[PDB]
RNA sequence: GAGGACCGAACCGACUAAUGUUGAAAAAUUAGCGGAUGACUUGUGGCUGGGGGUGAAAGGCCAAUCAAACCGGGAGAUAG
RNA sequence: CGCCGGAAGACCAAGGGUUCCUGUCCAACGUUAAUCGGGGCAGGGUGAGUCGACCCCUAAGGCGAGGCCGAAAGGCGUAGUCGAUGGGAAACAGGUUAAUAUUCCUGUACUUGGUGUUACUGCGAAGGGGGGACGGAGAAGGCUAUGUUGGCCGGGCGACGGUUGUCCCGGUUUAAGCGUGUAGGCUGGUUUUCCAGGCAAAUCCGGAAAAUCAAGGCUGAGGCGUGAUGACGAGGCACUACGGUGCUGAAGCAACAAAUGCCCUGCUUCCAGGAAAAGCCUCUAAGCAUCAGGUAACAUCAAAUCGUACCCCAAACCGACACAGGUGGUCAGGUAGAGAAUACCAAGGCGCUUGAGAGAACUCGGGUGAAGGAACUAGGCAAAAUGGUGCCGUAACUUCGGGAGAAGGCACGCUGAUAUGUAGGUGAGGUCCCUCGCGGAUGGAGCUGAAAUCAGUCGAAGAUACCAGCUGGCUGCAACUGUUUAUUAAAAACACAGCACUGUGCAAACACGAAAGUGGACGUAUACGGUGUGACGCCUGCCCGGUGCCGGAAGGUUAAUUG
């Protein structure tokens, strides 16, 4: 549920959290966890290459099942967790030969939901199939773009995918971007849409949320000096320029897509 | 065992001073100067075997040497090795 | 007033140390100088 | 029993005044002052290197050093 | 006599390195003298199976066989191998030195290995599973450290009125280990069959289905017993070489109070969702099956090496100084107090390495002040003032939380009574029950003990000292908390939640990289980057000529090339 904090603070006063009383609230399934070090926003030379990351509460990765190629084998959800890494919620299912996997939680899957994957999979909010064995019109998610390499497209919470075409061997997607894209049909894809569709309701509130969540403070560019910044200084508030990246590329307008491998698969770009 | 070479060269010198003569008349342990790398088992066969008497136990330390001053230059003593070696009650020397 | 100078012997000898110079190239040119121009003590030690 | 909640020590900070200004001190003392469960503070170790780093952005900081560190070299630069 | 006493005491780490102790010396060093010293000279001093390191194990990170990449140098990285600030076996009390002691001694323990014998015996890993193994906040129950009082024991009978008593002073200490499994926490237990999982195998883990039993198991402070007929112990008696040394040695209980320590790596709760690996337990594969190996008992052996002195709000560390500076962790007595504030003290440690006089101006740090009360001044700068607890009471405005401790006011000491000490807390004996114990119920002795009312009483003054908000009104700016020019600027600047535009379909855009690659992200458009704006409320009008960006492709123009 959306619910909003009374203002008894300043701090308090304008968060709006999203609570879920089917969330499992104790520790989540210790064979599928990982370490997941933070980095800063810093490569292998120890140089930041993506500002504004830094900080935040220490995470455990899930492992969580991308591609879902247990076929045949019929499983039961468990529970729904929290997962740190994610905007979306994690299912922990168990299938009947007594093995447990993490999958996204698709919208409206709750604790002793039964899914299957498969090509004989039924058609219904969280099976697997090849997407050529999907109805033309349905909405899907959690896309794979090569056969067997897990999913990738349509992952993030409230997200989906429909398919309005199949030809061939190939079927086109409307993905959530409005771009029309071409995957060949032996690709996979999970019924349904994924949950947790209120997560952009969320307001952090206060500064420090987003220090929660690592992300560090982003200093506008014009409130620099001319060698930080192409957007300068100037005696008080000027700006008389083109918006520019901080390396002098044109931001708002200029398109930055160059990609020919690809570019037989985009029917239509976004707009 | 150890060979008896080894042996003749571990003992140096038996200290001398108040502490190691009231050891010696309180607790029948004998204060000695050993060599820089010789261990507390070396050190328990030479006394069994020069002295000819029997050995409880070993107790080492390594003392610094001092840093004096000779007329306008520094110099620095050598840091040697001394072994509280303590005797079985019935022993003298 | 917390000065520039705060001692530890374990950075000392891993910033400046024998090994340290003698990992890189340009710390081995460091040591040969220093040969060269006759140094009693050529890195940080006790 | 929530809170970048309140009052207030440690702790962190540095708003005012006086003193000091060949100082006790190459930035402090004294009396007050702000924060004080957090975007907090601190120890140990690590990483980022000079047209480079880092910067809740003051051209700030990078060993009492910064509109381009330090050391050696070109080098006895050039100096109407 | 004075000062510190959440330190100016005690103890670690770091850092230093002989500054430690004794004898001796006083040139230099010490902001003076110096017989003294952290100074000179000589001698002495650091004792470990259990403390620490080393060692085993990994984090960030480093290095990196091959490898990939790069004019060279080199870069990155796989297998690996290093890397604590984290995980991993074991000791306590007393005594002793001029200087060391959980290391020596005394007493009493414990751990891990090796070898051996005996009894029993499916062992076996670079593999599987378990475990190790983990957040913030909050709550209050049980405890202890510790303290207070009583009792007990020893001593005392007071330089000046009183002091054989409801008087004074001192002591009333004892560990690890071993046994007991408590307050309390967690978890159904056992057996049989089966199974696409745990890369193979698995008796293990997971899953499925039965039957059966309901109490079984794990964890666990503290208490109690033992350890201990011991040690310690006020003191006394001896010697003193006058520092000390020797001998002897009483009581050694109870109640109450009580932690920020322990139970607790618990419980409850929340979102921001909270290391790894080994030791350890278990499972089998290859293999080995007489063996080997494992389990148990006893015996025996081993536990190396290095560190260990001394200093640590410091004259020994970082600051050129015996420098009002800086420096992580541990310990936490009494009275008052909410308190680790503050005042005065204990243990303990100090009087800060020039003094002696004098009692001018003036400067510094303070005290008091007639009448006036901001007339001062750029400006109430500074100073003065306010200051506690309880209760009463409290405006505009408001985002309904606030504003608010608004403002303002009253009470406040001591003695007695209520009540020879109350409400409350604690809880003995007794009694009863018990599937019997560290049990349950009842029971109320003793102990501790607010707050209030009434009466009385002293002072100019009872929150008496220290300690401890000035308040209100109008308005600019920024929503707020936060950040910033180390060393003249703390702000209206920066950030911010929120908003918008825009880029980005994943080998993402983008960034660092001659490259490999890495970050973005083990993320996937409810995502990520960039830019501007800056909570919230009401809103955000007109201009596409210029510049930029996006789209367009007909035409004009136009490179290498071609010749
Ligand atoms: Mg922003
Ligand atoms: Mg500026
Ligand atoms: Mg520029
Ligand atoms: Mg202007
Ligand atoms: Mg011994
Ligand atoms: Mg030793
Ligand atoms: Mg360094
Ligand atoms: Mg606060
Ligand atoms: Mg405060
Ligand atoms: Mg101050
Ligand atoms: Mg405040
Ligand atoms: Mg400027
Ligand atoms: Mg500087
Ligand atoms: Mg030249
Ligand atoms: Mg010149
Ligand atoms: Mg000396
Ligand atoms: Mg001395
Ligand atoms: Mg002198
Ligand atoms: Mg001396
Ligand atoms: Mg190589
Ligand atoms: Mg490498
Ligand atoms: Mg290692
Ligand atoms: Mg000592
Ligand atoms: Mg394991
Ligand atoms: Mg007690
Ligand atoms: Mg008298
Ligand atoms: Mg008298
Ligand atoms: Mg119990
Ligand atoms: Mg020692
Ligand atoms: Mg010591
Ligand atoms: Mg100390
Ligand atoms: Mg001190
Ligand atoms: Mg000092
Ligand atoms: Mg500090
Ligand atoms: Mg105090
Ligand atoms: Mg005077
Ligand atoms: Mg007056
Ligand atoms: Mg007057
Ligand atoms: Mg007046
Ligand atoms: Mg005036
Ligand atoms: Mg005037
Ligand atoms: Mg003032
Ligand atoms: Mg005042
Ligand atoms: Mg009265
Ligand atoms: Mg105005
Ligand atoms: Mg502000
Ligand atoms: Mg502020
Ligand atoms: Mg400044
Ligand atoms: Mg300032
Ligand atoms: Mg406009
Ligand atoms: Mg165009």
């Amino acid at each position: 549920a959306v619910v909003k904090c009374k203002p008894t603070s300043p701090g308090r006063r304008h968060v709006v959290k999203v609570v879920n009383p089917e969330l499992h609230k104790g520790k989540p399934f210790a064979p599928l966890l990982e370490k997941n070090s933070k980095s800063g926003g810093r490569n292998n030379n120890g140089r930041i290459t993506t500002r504004h990351i830094g900080g935040g509460h220490k995470q455990a990765y899930r492992i969580v099942d991308f591609k879902r190629n247990k076929d045949g084998i019929p499983a039961v959800v468990e529970r729904l967790e929290y997962d740190p890494n994610r905007s979306a919620n994690i299912a922990l299912v168990l299938y009947k030969d007594g093995e447990r996997r993490y999958i996204l939680a698709p919208k409206g899957l709750k604790a002793g939901d039964q899914i299957q994957s498969g090509v004989d999979a039924a058609i219904k909010p969280g099976n697997t199939l090849p997407m050529r064995n999907i109805p033309v019109g349905s909405t899907v998610h959690n896309v794979e773009m090569k056969p067997g390499k897990g999913g990738q497209l349509a992952r993030s919470a409230g997200t989906y995918v429909q398919i309005v075409a199949r030809d061939g061997a190939y079927v086109t997607l409307r993905l959530r971007s409005g771009e029309m894209r071409k995957v060949e049909a032996d690709c996979r894809a999970t019924l349904g849409e994924v949950g947790n569709a209120e997560h952009m309701l969320r307001v952090l509130g206060k500064a420090g949320a987003a220090r929660w969540r690592g992300v560090r403070p982003t200093v506008r560019g014009t409130a620099m000096n001319p060698v930080d910044h192409p957007h300068g200084g100037g005696e008080g508030r000027n700006f008389g320029k083109h918006p520019v990246t901080p390396w002098g590329v044109q931001t708002k307008g200029k398109k930055t897509r160059s990609n020919k491998r690809t570019d037989k698969f985009i029917v239509r770009r976004r707009s | 065992m150890i060979r008896e070479e080894r042996l003749l060269k571990v003992l140096r010198a038996p200290h001398v001073s108040e502490k190691a003569s009231t050891a010696m008349e309180k607790s029948n342990t004998i204060v000695l100067k050993v060599a820089k790398d010789a261990t507390k088992a070396e050190i328990k066969a030479a006394v069994q075997k020069l002295f000819e008497v029997e050995v409880e136990v070993v107790n080492t330390l390594v003392v610094k040497g001092k840093v004096k001053r000779h007329g306008q230059r520094i110099g620095r003593r050598s840091d040697w090795k001394k072994a509280y070696v303590t005797l079985k009650e019935g022993q003298n020397l | 007033m917390k000065r520039t100078f705060q001692p530890s012997v374990l950075k000392r000898n891993r910033s400046h140390g024998f090994r340290a110079r003698m990992a890189t190239k340009n710390g081995r040119q460091v040591l040969a100088r220093r040969r060269a121009k006759g140094r009693a003590r050529l890195t940080v030690s006790k």
